[PDB]
Formats: C-alpha cells, structure tokens, sequence
C-alpha cells in the first residue's frame, strides 16, 4: 500500500466538488453548495499496484484565501481546475492558482484539468457566451497554458458525463511514481 | 454544576507548608549509601524522640533564631520541618506553639504590640500559619469551598464574555485599571460544536477574536467539566481540528503559514482569521509532530523613564497617579457589580457567627484575649490586630489571592489580578486604619467604597461574638487535636524531615550544645549528651 495526497485547486463554481463526487460515489451532486475544505477517499489500481488516493477539496472563493494553504503541506500531486466554457477561470490559472501553488510547494507536480467538457459543444452554452462576447477554451489554448505553468500533463473532463474523468486521477498517480 | 476540585490533604498541606518549592522537598531519596543506612536511620529515630522533649525543642528554636546566618527563609523552612515531624503529636505541637507565642508577646509588650505577627519572619509566625491550615482544612472543604469555587468560576465566566489579549494580558472585563483593554476591539461570540477524539458533540461558547490556544482552553473547560487539572491532559499534546462537510481534516494553530506578517510584527491566528463560523464542528485531536508577536492591541513599548530633576521628590502618588477616567472606571465598577453576589457570600461564610465557628478560631482568639490580659493590654485595637494577623491576614487572604492552595485548578494572570483586588478589600475589612479616599487611592478602595464599612462591621462583630461565647479550654481543644492526628494516615516526608532538621543541627552544633549545658534542668536531663549520640550516629 502507497498513500498519495492530492489537492484540487481552482476558481469558484468550476466543478471541483462535482469532479470528486462523480469519481468516488459514481453519481453527480447537482445541488450547488460552496465547499470550504471537504475531503474524499477512494482506492484505485494504477499499473498493477494498490494506491490509497487521498483527495482534498478546496474553496474557490477569494474570501477563503487565508485557510487554503493548510491543505498544501506534504502533498504528492496538484490539480489546477478551470472551466472550459468560462475564460475568466482559465485566465485565473496564470494570475492566481499557479503562483499560489508554487509559493507553498515548488517541487510538487501540477496537472491542468479542463472542467465542464460536455458544455463546450452544447448549443445553449455558446449562445450565453456569444451575447457576453466570450469564446470557449479549445484544446490548443488549454495545452499552451499547461506548458506555460510547467504542468506534467493536460487533461479535459466532464463530471456530469464521466468522460476523461477516470483518466484524470489515473495520470495523477503516475506523476507521483516518477 | 456538579464537581468541586478539592485538593487531597497531602497536596493541600505540602503547598501551604512549602509555598516556594513547586514540589515538596521532603519527597526525595536520603542520598546516604546502604552501608550507613541502618546507623543513620537509628540516629534519626533517636532525634524524633529528642524532639518530644519540650525543654530541648524550645531551646533548639531559641538558639537558631539568635543566629545571623539563620534567615527568614530558614525560619519558615524549619517550622514546616517541625510541623511534618510533629503532625502525629498535634496536642504537643500546640503546647510548643503556646510557649513560643508567650515569648513573642513578652518581646512585643516592651516594644510596639500593634506590630506583633505582622509578617512571617520568625519560627512561631510560620508555625501559626501551619496550625491554622491543619485545623481549618475540613472547614474549607465543608463550608468555604462552595463560595470560593463559585467566585473562581464566576470571574472565569465573566472574563470569557469579552476579549483577552494573549500577549499583553489585557482584558475587557477586569478589576485592575492596569490590566484593562482601553481600546474596544471588534468581536463576535460563536458557539462551537466541540468533540474529544482522545464521541458526542458538546456546545462551547467562544469569541471570533480568541486565539487557537484561547479557543482550546475554553474547549477543555467544557470537555473536562467536573475533572481536576491533574486528571486533565497537557494542552500542548492536543491540536485544534476544524471540520466541515463530510470530512474536514484541517489543523488550526497560533503560528503557521497562514499567519499575518507585516514588517517587524506578527499577529496571532484567531478564529476570525481562519473565518470559522458559529455552529462549526471543532474537535480536539492528539499531536503527532526579530519579529515581535501581537494579538488584539500592538504592545506599546515606550522609552518613558527620563532623567529626574535635582530637587524634585517624584512621589508614587498625586502627579503620576492620574485619576482613572470615568469611561474606564465605569467598566471596572460594572465588573465589581457582576461578582458582588460571590464576594458577599464568601466574606459572609468566612466571618459567619450564626453558623458554627471552628474551635481552632475560638481557642486561638481566647488565647490572644488571655495573652493581652496577662500583659495588661486593654487597648482593643491592639487585640484586634493580634486576631487579624493570626487568621484573616495569615490564612484567608492567601486562599483568596491563590486558589491553587485549596483547589486543583490553573490560574491566568488576569484571574490573579481580579482576586488580588478582592483580597485587598478583605484586608481593608480587617484593618483599623480609616481612609478618606481620593485621586491616588488604591483601586480596591475606590471600587469597594460602598461595601468596605459593612465588611469592617462584619469583622468587628466576628471577634466580638466569638468573645461573648464560653471560653475554650486546652482539654476541649487537645481532644480535636488528638483526632486530627489520628485522621491523617501519613506519608508526608517525616524521615526526610528529620534528615533536613539534622543539617541545621550540624550547622549550629556548638551553639545549641551551650544552651543545653548552661541550663540546670537540661544538664540533669542529659539533652546535650543525647544530641551528641545522634551526631555520632549520622556522621
Ligand atoms: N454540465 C456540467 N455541469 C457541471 C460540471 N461540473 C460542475 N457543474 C455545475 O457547476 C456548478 C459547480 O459545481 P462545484 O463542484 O461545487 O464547483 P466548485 O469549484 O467545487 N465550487 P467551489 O469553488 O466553491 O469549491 C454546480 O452547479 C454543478 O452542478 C460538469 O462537469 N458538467
Ligand atoms: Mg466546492
């Protein structure tokens, strides 16, 4: 047995809590309640080895900035989350999340996760952004950010559909091993 | 409110007998090899029998007290060593006390008798403190413990209702003007759901301005309600764990990475710092392992002392002692009002006359009346001082000042500050000096100005009503003293007390030997040769 500490960071309402509930209990929560410092646990097999993956959910609100670095010590892998539909959450990776993670943990690996993949191709979501004069974050746009922040791997996933979600946590353990 | 943490007689006695030791010096190994073990113990055994000789013991104390090297510290220590050695012979202990008191009265009659028993700089003075403590233990347990604990919990409850600075010690609610938090800081009360992971939730009333350590202290008082300090765990061994949702896992501390640091200052982490809300589940889990700190108000370090003027007298009053502003005095007078019920109850129980008065109090006050009578002292004020400097200012005042002598509790700097004001009021109640009041007058006199006259009348009627009742005979007292000796099982350090007493005999041997040889009765009793046999047996 080899326990791995994992901290999921990102902007408000990006889909961090949803991503963790959809992976652990295999069901989507739906109801939106802003989390403060929730914790989740799941035992997953990666490369024929038993891993007791420790999940740490953080608050996306700038009001809870003070308590956030308490989850950071002794962490094995980080997950910077941004919404693929919201370009403000993508810009917040460079301006808020990446320098905050490196300030407390400069030798801990980071993986850039593009939350809400199902809403990227949806007709109703694009119309809402077209009126606000905003364009959704494509794969080469998100990959360029992951290279800029020095992330080991870039993955896109959706909590509602479960597409790519199983790969996100699988590649997370792989980063710790090497 | 069930559970009063009364100290067991052993701990009570040890704390009172050896106040400046932390741990009883009698609880140690002799430091003598096993070869000399039978010969030394036999010598110490013979010393115990020699201490039973009234002529020896009286001459032994008198010789020691005439020496320059035998300090006040020695005088108080030797008196406590004799107390432990003669704890089983309290009838005889009191006979030795009586003899030494008569010697003291005789000395003070020819000087100023109003100055007798004012301090604890003689053997007889410390012996009286120990004597009062032995007799009054049950009285404190049976009647005085209930109001005294009510005052302690009372202050603790009221001080907790407002902010307290972890660094400076300044509190919103206090009786001392010097400990008052002059700046009104922004604070909000919070009711935390406390858990003990060492389980069911217990509600704890705290404030957002409290430090993690301050929160932890308030948590432990409810999670260990009717539990004494000795049974309670060390606060440093426990961590404060805040938990939200399904699983929390967050550890809060006074100093960590989240700490607010600006320049040469570092603010201590509060509950408001982490943004802990009302109703939040906080658990106590075990610990698994330049820049100046501040909490509420930044400490004002002033280079205030200037070089004084040539002719200027300075004075510790009138100019330096500025009249307390009404804004701060109202805050102190409001605090006095909250603790009034507890203060009044305590002083009523201590000075109760309708309730049975302990025989020890009656007997000793009858002895002081008799000592004044034999020496022709008619001045009632002189007799008043004598009684005051036996029992209120010898025993009671120290118990008020420090509850750790009686209870198994922890005492904060502000708790000690509040109790001091109360103790000073109790002192003014027994004192005969009339104070006019004004400006530079002490804090206790200003706060208890409306109550002191009534308290003075309580002490006045206490001595008077005790006098009016049938005198207490020695036959009447030594009966209670005999059962007091039998009641206590032992293990107070008598063997080690005899060894520590020999060290003083070894120090002043030649001086003691002359006193035992100059006296005719001592020569016939062969007390000198007896002391030589013990000296030869030990070394
Ligand atoms: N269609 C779709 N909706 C999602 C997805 N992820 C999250 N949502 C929705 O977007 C909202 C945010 O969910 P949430 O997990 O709480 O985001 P969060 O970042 O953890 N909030 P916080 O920053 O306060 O911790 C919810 O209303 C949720 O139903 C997704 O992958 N697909
Ligand atoms: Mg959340």
């Amino acid at each position: 047995m080899q326990a791995i500490k994992c901290v999921v960071v990102g902007d408000g309402a990006v889909g961090k809590t949803c991503l963790l509930i959809s992976y652990t209990t295999n069901a989507f929560p739906g109801e939106y309640i802003p989390t403060v410092f929730d914790n989740y646990s799941a035992n997953v097999m990666v490369d024929g080895k038993p891993v007791n993956l420790g999940l740490w959910d953080t608050a996306g609100q700038e009001d809870y900035d003070r308590l956030r670095p308490l989850s950071y010590p002794q962490t094995d892998v980080f997950l910077i989350c941004f919404s693929l539909v919201s370009p403000a959450s993508f810009e917040n990776v460079r301006a808020k999340w990446y320098p905050e993670v490196r300030h407390h943990c400069p030798n801990t690996p980071i993986i850039l996760v593009g939350t809400k993949l199902d809403l990227r191709d949806d007709k109703d979501t694009i119309e809402k952004l077209k009126e606000k004069k905003l364009t959704p974050i494509t794969y080469p746009q998100g990959l360029a950010m992951a290279k800029e922040i020095g992330a080991v791997k870039y993955l896109e996933c959706s909590a509602l559909t479960q597409r790519g979600l199983k790969t996100v946590f699988d590649e997370a353990i792989r980063a710790v091993l090497k | 409110g069930s559970g009063i943490p009364f100290l067991d007689y052993k701990v009570y006695a040890e704390r009172i007998f050896f106040p400046g030791h932390r741990e009883s010096p009698l609880h140690r190994d002799l430091g003598v090899p096993e070869s000399r073990r039978p010969t030394v113990e036999q010598g110490l055994g013979q010393l115990s029998n020699l201490l039973n000789s009234k002529l020896f013991l009286t001459k032994f104390i008198h010789t020691l007290e005439t020496q320059r090297t035998f300090s006040a510290r020695d005088r108080a220590y030797v008196a406590s060593l004799l107390t432990v050695a003669l704890h089983g012979k309290l009838e005889y202990f009191t006979d030795i006390l009586r003899t030494l008191l008569s010697d003291l009265v005789a000395q003070y009659v020819a000087k100023n008798p109003k100055l007798m028993l004012r301090r604890t700089e003689t053997v007889v003075e410390k012996l009286l403190t120990n004597w009062m403590s032995i007799c009054l233990y049950t009285f404190v347990r049976d009647s005085v413990g209930e109001p005294l604990y009510m005052l302690f919990r009372g202050i603790k409850h009221q001080v907790d209702k407002g902010p307290v600075d972890s660094v400076t010690g300044k509190a919103k609610y206090t009786l001392n003007d010097n400990r008052l938090l002059r700046e009104d800081v922004e604070y909000r009360p919070l009711t935390l759901n406390a858990l003990l992971a060492v389980a069911q939730g217990v509600p704890v009333k705290v404030l957002d301005c409290d430090t993690i350590s301050q929160a932890k202290e308030k948590m432990l008082d409810q999670l260990y309600k009717g539990v004494p300090l000795t049974q309670r765990p060390d606060p440093r061994t426990l961590d404060v764990e805040w938990r939200s949702g399904v699983a929390g896992h967050l550890i809060l501390s006074d100093e960590d990475v989240t700490s607010e640091v600006q320049g040469l200052w570092r603010r201590l982490n509060t509950l408001q710092h982490y943004k802990v809300p009302d109703g939040a589940t906080v658990a106590l889990v075990p610990c698994l392992t330049g820049i100046r700190p501040w909490h509420l108000v930044k400490p004002s370090d002033e280079p205030e002392p200037p070089r004084p003027r040539r002719g200027s007298l300075r004075g510790g009053e009138r100019e330096r002692a500025k009249a307390i502003p009404e804004i701060y005095l109202t805050r102190l007078l409001s605090m006095k009002g909250t603790l009034q019920k507890f203060v009044d109850d305590l002083f009523q129980v201590i000075l109760s006359t309708s309730r049975p008065v302990p025989l020890a109090v009656k007997y000793f006050f009858d002895l002081l009346d008799e000592q004044a009578q034999q020496h022709g002292i008619s001045d009632q004020d002189t007799i008043h001082i004598w009684k005051t400097n036996s029992l209120p200012l010898r025993f009671w005042i120290n118990i008020i000042k420090n509850p750790q002598f009686v209870f198994d509790v922890q005492t904060s700097d502000n708790m000690d500050a509040v109790l001091l004001v109360i103790a000073q009021t109790f002192m003014d109640a027994c004192t005969l000096a009339d104070h006019k009041l004004g400006r530079d007058s002490p804090i206790n006199k200003l706060l208890y100005a409306r109550d002191i006259p009534r308290y003075k009348r309580m002490v006045e009627r206490y001595y008077a009503d005790i006098r009016q009742t049938v005198p207490a005979s020695d036959q009447e007292m030594n009966s209670v003293l005999a059962e007091l000796s039998w009641n206590y099982s032992g293990d107070l350090g008598a063997r080690v007390a005899l060894h520590e007493l020999y060290k003083y005999i070894n120090k002043y041997y030649d001086q003691i030997i002359t006193a035992l040889e100059e006296d005719g009765t001592a020569q016939k009793m062969q007390l000198g040769y007896r002391l030589q046999q013990i000296a030869a047996a030990v070394e």
